[PDB]
């Protein structure tokens, strides 16, 4: 087969999609009796977002299979823009219910973006770039969180609120996407298979790849077509009834669930707590959170290039294993830190290790992997399932973890460690290496595993 | 090394017919588009026809539309040009050329086969 | 009918070895392809030999083409430059566009040694 290359059209399409959708997502997540009322209220509001992501994940297949991947990204853009306009109206008139609805729409945007962007870039790019540009959206998510907290702090230093600059900052990616992206090729796979347009898909592939002759890739796509013709519509339920997609389904579910059950958010808002354990100043903890963001982003770029070179499997293994060791060593660390002052430092280092590990294997990979594993017609439903598992896991952890932490203290991380080890074992005995392989080949591997 | 060797040429009367072939080796033939290019005696090069790797794309020079048919057989690693209703205008050396898809350009040429149309 | 025409100039270029030499190719309409690429190519043919690719995508040297060859141009105007003509460079140069069907060669430019 002829190796594809990165063109200006593909790099700009990737950039627009990832920037608008996934960077507004990454930036957004940072933005996302009376005592008892406060805990239930606060809990409800923070619960509206992952429930929103759940709903958005459910409506992925509809939008994708009608409007296309790009069209889905544009609806993701109206679901993104509407809360901002509701914020302008909030400037005019504001209620707590509008806050709830805003976090709901923002949630929907989050889910739809997180699912569709790797799908779009996955069907757009050639297999190698499918892996790299598959990682890219999470890179923009890390960027976004980074710039979010950095610019938030810089704002606070500059002024209480940055309203015109912030509104402009949220407007720019959506504006650039809405303006430029519609003029960029749709998924050639969507065009040739679902929309049944040979010419449009041909020209799309021409502009994307940079060469005139797309024939081999198109006939490959039609190989996928005739592979999915036996399957049919493949509703989520039918997906659950299919043995051919079964281990693939279990793979997606275990991957997403494990990812969110790895205790990421615990690390997220208890980071400052361990920094307090170290004795680090609030400005200095702000600095080391900035540093963790930098680590995440940098190691996410490294995660792009290494995802392409080493493969997805080995990186999943590395990430989950490093996070497992991070967890266990963390528990022993927290036990030892109350006894000895040398340890908590170690705990800091180990936390950094965790951030790295999860930045490599667990976070970026599973979505692109959902794209890689399944075929054209079964991909969006699989994204509904995997996305649902993702946001529901984030919800479950979200509400349940406070009680577990308050009750069991440091031991809570041991459960996450068990999850990490089980997951790692699963990846060892299940997950194939999808690097450089066409969807058909990976489907043949998985089909072989399912049949036997 | 990469080789392209054309055959099937020779002397033919006006109104007559002739089928040219081009045998390819040293590369994966089915991954590359292919062209026919001609050159009349004491004349410049004249592009004749193109066929994509999978035969989905086929194009002809204006001077041959309706008269020439280009085809290819990828498993047999062979390019063909079936010519009919030949005229004096058509007397020329016929080159088959490789379409290199990273560049889209004719990077390899055969030695050519000579076709002569006359009494 | 849609005819993309390629014009080379001059038709004949007498040179001494070591000379700089430039060859022009003009298209009757823009030859930018729908793929965003511009497929203007230069080929060299020596007597009794088959043509060989020198330049592709306006300014890129093909594998094996010495750096004394350089291609340039924009839109409708294109140039092939030879910084120092060597004996092995003598022959007929053709420009070619592969952007718009039917594809077309220029009429050729003969690069020849002075006598």
């Amino acid at each position: 087969e002829k190796t594809g290359k990165l063109t200006l059209v593909l790099a700009l399409a990737t950039f627009l999609a990832a920037f608008g959708s996934s960077f507004q997502y990454g930036y957004n997540v940072a933005a996302v009796i009376e005592s008892f009322t406060l805990t239930l209220l606060w809990s409800l509001t923070v619960s509206m977002f992952p429930f929103g992501g759940f709903i958005g994940s459910l409506m992925v297949g509809f939008l994708v299979n009608n409007l296309g991947r790009k069209g889905a990204l544009l609806f993701n853009n109206i679901f993104s823009i509407l809360p901002a306009i509701l914020m302008g109206c909030s400037k005019i008139a504001k209620s707590f219910e509008i806050i709830i609805a805003s976090r709901l729409l923002v949630g929907i945007c989050a889910g739809i973006s997180s699912n569709v962007v790797p799908m779009y870039l996955g069907e757009l790019a050639p297999k190698n770039l499918r892996g790299a540009l598959g990682v890219v959206p999470q890179l923009f998510i890390t960027v976004g969180i980074l710039v979010a907290q950095l610019f938030g702090l810089r704002s606070v230093l500059a002024s209480e609120e940055g309203w015109p600059i912030l509104l402009g900052l949220t407007g720019v990616p959506a504006g650039l996407q809405l303006l430029l992206l519609p003029f960029f090729p749709e998924s050639p796979r969507y065009l040739l298979i679902q929309k049944k347009n040979e010419s449009a898909a041909e020209k799309a592939l021409q502009t994307l790849r940079g060469w005139k002759d797309v024939d081999m890739e198109m006939e490959e796509i039609r190989k996928e077509d005739e592979a999915e013709k036996a399957a049919g519509f493949i509703s989520v339920w039918k997906l659950f009834r299919m043995q051919s997609l079964r281990w693939q389904l279990i793979s997606t579910i275990v991957l997403m669930a494990g990812q969110q059950l790895s205790g990421v958010n615990a690390i997220y808002y208890y980071a400052d707590q361990i920094y307090l354990s170290a004795g680090v100043k609030s400005n200095d903890v702000q600095y080391v959170t900035a540093g963790t963001g930098a680590v995440n982003v940098f190691m996410t770029m490294v995660t792009v290039f290494v995802v392409e070179l080493w493969g997805r499997r080995n990186l999943l293994l590395i990430g989950f294993s490093t996070c497992l060791t991070a967890c266990i060593v963390l528990t022993v660390a927290l036990a030892l830190q109350n006894t000895i002052s040398w340890m908590p430092y170690v705990s800091i280092v180990c936390v950094i290790v965790y951030v790295i590990g999860h930045a490599v294997g667990p976070s970026p990979i599973p979505a692109l992997f959902i794209t890689e594993i399944f075929l054209q017609s079964s991909r969006p439903s699989a994204y509904m399932i995997g996305g649902s598992v993702h946001w529901l896991s984030n919800f479950i952890v979200g509400l349940i973890f406070p009680f577990i932490q308050v009750g069991l203290g440091p031991y809570s991380f041991i459960i996450f460690a068990i999850i990490c080890l089980l997951t790692t074992i699963y990846i060892f005995m299940v997950v194939p290496e999808t690097k450089g392989r066409t969807f058909v080949e990976i489907n043949q591997i998985f089909a072989k595993k399912n049949k036997v | 090394e990469v080789n392209l060797v054309e055959s099937g040429g020779g002397l033919v009367q006006p109104g007559g017919s002739r089928k040219l072939s081009c045998a390819a080796s040293g590369f994966t033939f089915s991954s590359f588009g292919m062209h026919w290019v001609r050159q009349a005696p004491e004349k410049g090069l004249e592009w004749v026809a193109h066929i994509s790797s999978g035969s989905r794309t086929i194009d002809y020079a204006d001077t041959v539309k309706g008269r020439f048919t280009i085809s290819r057989d990828n498993p047999k690693n062979t390019l063909f040009l079936q010519m009919t209703s030949l005229r004096s205008e058509d007397t020329a050396i016929y080159y088959c050329a490789r379409g290199n898809g990273y560049y889209d350009a004719l990077d390899y040429w055969g030695q050519g086969t000579s076709v002569t149309v006359s009494s | 009918e849609l005819d993309i025409v390629l014009t080379q100039s001059p038709l004949s270029l007498p040179v001494s070895l070591g000379d700089q030499a430039s060859i022009s190719c003009r298209s009757s309409q823009s030859i930018v392809h729908s793929n965003g690429n511009t497929y203007l190519e230069w080929y060299l043919q020596k007597p009794g030999q088959s043509p060989k690719l020198l330049i592709y995508k306006v300014s890129n040297r093909f594998s094996g083409v010495p750096d004394r060859f350089s291609g340039s141009g924009s839109g409708t105007d294109f140039t092939l430059k030879i910084s120092r003509v060597e004996a092995e460079d003598l022959g007929v140069y053709y420009c070619f566009q592969g952007s718009h069907v039917p594809y077309t060669f220029g009429g050729g430019t003969k690069l020849e040694i002075k006598t």
